[PDB]
C-alpha cells in the first residue's frame, strides 16, 4: 500500500509503441 | 443598370431580390415566366443581370438580360439534372472534429455520433439545456476544419441577444436568424427561401451545411401558419404541415454526384407536450443520427450533457473502420454499463488528457 | 520455482515494484483475456495432460514469463494514469 | 414494334404499360375497357404485345394485339382460376437458413421463427431499430437457399441513400422503393401496384417472397395518406384506413394449388403514439408470426436485437414435421426459461458453437 509503489502503470511493449507513436504524432506537423 | 440577388418565385410567378436582411425589400427584379423557363431557374437562384431601373408604371426592375447565375455561366443552370434525379448515397466523407478551445465536447460528439457530409441527424434536448451553445461550438469547429464547405446556420424563434452574440461570434460565416419577436409568417418564409437557395447550391454539386435552431419551434410555427390541414393529429398537430419541414429535412443527403447537403437541427424534448415528443418521433425516423441531451445532466452543470446511451448513427462503417466500429462496440458496452451522470463525470476525467488526435489514437489503444 | 527470479530482482530496484508490476499485468491479462499477450507465437506455457496453459491455468506465471522478455516496460508515470485507471474498473 | 412491361389499367377504362422504373412512366399502351372484357385481362399481368404509335392529337401509344401474357398465350389466360377462390392452407415448405456470412442471425431465425412458403410473418420494433439490414440478410440467404422463388422488396417512406445502398447490395434482386420525400399518392400507387402484380404472379402457382419495408411505417404513411376514411379511432385513426393495408397484408397465404406468397414486413412500435401501437395490435391479429425487438438490446448494440421471448409461430406442426415439431417442442420447453440479457449472450454462444442441426447432431 505504500504510495511509492501503490500505483504502477503496466503496459506491454507493442501498446507502448502505439501510445508513443501517438505521442510523436501528438507533436503535429 | 445591373441588378443582383436571390430568386424568390412567388405564387404569381414573379420574383424578389433580397439583401443581407433576407426578407422582403425593394431592390427586387421581376423575372418573367418566359425567362424562368428559358433558364430553367427555380427560386433561390443567385441571379445577376443587366436590368434598367423600373420603367414608367413599373414598380420593380425587369431583368432585361441575365449574365451570371449560380456564380457561373448560365447554360449550367438550364442544362443540369433535376435535384430529385440525383443519385443519393450514404455519408462517406466524415468531418474530423478536432478543435482546441473545447476539445472534450467535439471529441465526444465525433467519437459517439460521428458526422459526415450528407448526414441527417438531430440534436435532441430540453430547452435552456445546451442546444444553442453546442451548435455554436460545432459551427466554429466546422469553420476551422472544413473551410471549403459553404457553412450556413439558421436560427428560428430565438432570443435576439443570442442572435447578436452568435453573429458576433460567427466570424463572418453566413448567419441568418429569425427571432421569436418576428411573426411566424416571416419565419416560414425565410426558412423556405433558405431551403430553395441551399437546394440550388447543392444542384451545383456543392457541399451545403445547414445548422437549424428550434426544429420543434419550427414545426410549431408551421402549425400556427398552416391554417387547416383538416384532420388534427394526436395532441393538436397538423398532419400535412410537417411535410414542408419534412421536405426541408429529408432534402439533406449524401449525393454521389458531388457536393453534399448536411443539415443538423435542434430538437426540444421532454418539454411535457405530446406535440413536441410526437414531432420528435416523425422526424426521428427521417434522420440518420440522434444525439440526446438530458435535463438532469445539464442540471448538474455537466457539459456536454449528452444522453450517451441512446445516441448513435447508421452505417458507421461507411464513416468508420471495422477497427473503429469494433472499438465503438466495446466502448458502448462499457458505457451501457456506465451510468449517465457517472458516465459524463468519469469520461470527462478520462478523455481530457489527450486531444482529439492524441485522444483518438491513444484511446484506440485505451478504449 | 519460476524462470530466473534472480534476473527478476536484478532488473528492478525494489521487490514491491516487481510485485505490483506482475500483478497489474495479470489483471490486464484477465480483463482483456489472454489475447493481449506478447509471447504468443511459439513459446507459450504448456500443461502435461494437454496444452491447457495456452489459455488460462495461472495468470501470475503468465505475467512473469512475459516479463523475462524485453516486451514489458513499466514506470511510475509513463502514460497519463487517470485515463487507464478510470477505464480499467468498468469492464 | 414490341411493347413490354406490367399492365396498369387506368381508371378511365383504358390502360398503360409500366416499365422497370417502377412508377408512372410514359412507355404506356392503351388497353380499352372492351379489350379488358374480351381478353378478361387483369392489370399487372406480364404483358408483351404489339402496339402503334400515338396519332395526331393523341398522346399515348395504342395497343394493336396481345401475344404474351405472363409469358403465356392469351388463350390459356382466358381459362385460369381467379385468386379469390384459391384454397389456402398453412405453410408446408420451410426454408433452411445457415448462411456463411452470419449464420448466427439466420440460426436464431430458424430456431425461433421457422420460415415456410406462404408465411405471413412480422417483425416489430421502434424506429431505427434493427430492421432493414436484417431484411437484407434474410433476402441474401433466400437468394442462395431458394433462388427459384421470385423475391421482391418494397421500400416505403425511407431515406433515399438506404434505397440506393440496398439496391446495389441486393445483387440485382427485385427492389422497389418509395421514399418519404415522395407524395403519399405515389406511395399508395406503388404499394398497391406491387400488391396486384404479386397477386397475378402467385395466381400462376408461383412462389413469391415479398420483402415489405416498414409495415407500420407504412401504416403511418397511410394515415398521412388517409384523407379521412371515417370516424376517429383512438390515437387519430379513422374507420376504414386499415382495409387497403389489411387487404394488402392478409393476402399473404399458403395456397393448396401450388406456389406460395410469403410476405415479411417490418413493424414500428413503442413510438409513444396510440395510433401506432393500436395498429400494431390490430395487424397482430392478422399475421401468423411476429418478431419482437426490444431497445435495451440495441442501445447495447447487441445484434440481432431480438426479443426472443415474445416471438413465436402459429401451427408449427403444419409447417414443421412431427419429428421436427417434437424436437422443437422439447427445445421450447427448454429455451423458454433463461432471462433476457443473459438469455441473449448464452443463446448467442450456444448457436455460435455449431449449426442448428449440427447442434442437434
Ligand atoms: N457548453 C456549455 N457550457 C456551459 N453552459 C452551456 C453550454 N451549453 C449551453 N449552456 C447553457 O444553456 C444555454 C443554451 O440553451 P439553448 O440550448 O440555447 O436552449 P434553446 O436552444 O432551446 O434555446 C446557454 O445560455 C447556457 O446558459
Ligand atoms: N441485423 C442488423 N444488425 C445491425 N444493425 C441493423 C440490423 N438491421 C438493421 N440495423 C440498423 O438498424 C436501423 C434500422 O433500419 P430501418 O428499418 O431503416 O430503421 P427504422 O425501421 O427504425 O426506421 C438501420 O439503419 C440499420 O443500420
Ligand atoms: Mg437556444
Ligand atoms: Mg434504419
Amino acid at each position: 500500500g505504500s504510495d511509492f509503489v501503490r500505483f504502477t502503470q503496466v503496459v506491454d511493449q507493442k501498446t507502448l509503441k502505439a501510445i508513443e507513436e501517438a505521442r510523436k504524432e501528438a507533436v503535429e506537423a | 443598370r445591373l441588378v443582383k440577388g436571390y430568386l424568390e418565385i412567388s405564387q404569381d410567378g414573379y420574383g424578389f431580390l433580397t439583401e443581407n436582411l433576407h426578407n422582403l425589400e425593394s431592390r427586387v427584379a421581376i423575372v418573367s415566366a418566359g425567362l424562368i423557363k428559358q433558364y430553367a431557374l427555380r427560386a433561390g437562384d443567385y441571379v445577376v443581370g443587366q436590368a434598367r431601373p423600373p420603367r414608367e408604371n413599373e414598380r420593380y426592375a425587369t431583368l432585361l438580360k441575365v449574365e451570371a447565375v449560380n456564380n457561373l455561366d448560365p447554360e449550367a443552370a438550364k442544362n443540369r439534372p433535376r435535384f430529385d434525379e440525383l443519385t443519393p448515397q450514404f455519408p462517406d466523407r466524415q468531418i474530423r472534429l478536432e478543435t482546441t478551445p473545447d476539445e472534450l465536447s467535439t471529441r465526444v460528439i465525433d467519437l459517439l455520433a460521428p458526422i459526415g457530409r450528407g448526414q441527417r441527424g438531430l440534436i435532441v434536448a430540453p430547452p435552456k439545456a445546451g442546444k444553442t451553445t453546442l451548435l455554436k461550438k460545432i459551427a466554429n469547429a466546422v469553420l476551422k476544419n472544413e473551410p471549403d464547405i459553404k457553412v450556413i446556420v439558421l436560427l428560428i424563434d430565438e432570443r435576439p441577444e443570442e442572435v447578436t452574440d452568435f453573429r458576433e461570434s460567427v466570424q463572418g460565416a453566413e448567419v441568418i436568424a429569425s427571432t421569436f419577436d418576428e411573426p411566424p409568417q416571416n419565419h416560414i418564409r425565410v426558412a423556405e427561401f433558405v431551403h430553395e437557395r441551399a437546394k440550388r447550391i447543392v444542384e451545383e454539386g456543392g457541399h451545403v451545411m445547414i445548422l437549424l435552431d428550434s426544429i420543434t419551434r419550427l414545426a410549431r410555427a408551421n402549425n400556427l401558419v398552416t391554417p387547416p390541414t383538416g384532420r388534427t393529429l394526436s395532441g393538436g398537430l397538423d398532419s400535412a404541415a410537417l411535410y414542408f419541414p419534412k421536405r426541408f429535412l429529408g432534402a439533406a443527403r449524401n449525393i454521389r454526384g458531388g457536393g453534399s447537403l448536411t443539415i443538423l437541427a435542434t430538437a426540444l424534448v421532454e418539454t411535457g407536450s405530446r406535440m413536441d415528443d410526437v414531432i420528435f418521433e416523425e422526424f426521428k425516423g427521417t434522420g440518420n443520427m440522434e444525439l440526446h441531451l438530458s435535463r438532469r445532466l445539464e442540471e448538474r452543470r455537466i457539459f456536454p450533457a449528452i444522453d450517451i446511451l441512446k445516441s448513435g448513427t447508421r452505417r458507421e462503417e461507411l464513416l468508420l473502420g471495422e477497427e473503429v466500429t469494433h472499438k465503438m462496440w466495446l466502448l458502448r458496452k462499457v458505457l451501457a454499463d456506465m451510468d449517465p451522470a457517472e458516465a459524463m463525470e468519469m469520461l470527462l476525467a478520462r478523455l481530457a488528457r489527450t486531444k482529439n488526435n492524441k485522444e483518438f489514437l491513444a484511446s484506440l489503444a485505451a478504449r | 520455482a519460476e524462470p530466473g527470479i534472480d534476473k527478476l530482482f536484478g532488473m528492478v530496484d525494489s521487490k514491491y515494484r516487481l510485485t505490483v508490476v506482475v500483478a497489474k499485468r495479470a489483471q490486464q491479462l484477465l480483463r482483456h483475456g489472454f489475447k493481449n499477450t506478447v509471447l504468443e507465437p511459439e513459446e507459450r506455457p504448456k500443461m502435461q495432460t494437454l496444452e491447457g496453459l495456452f489459455d488460462d491455468p495461472n495468470a501470475v506465471t503468465w505475467a512473469m514469463k512475459e516479463l523475462l522478455t524485453g516486451r514489458l516496460v513499466f514506470g511510475e508515470n509513463l502514460v497519463p494514469e487517470d485515463r487507464l485507471q478510470k477505464e480499467m474498473e468498468r469492464l
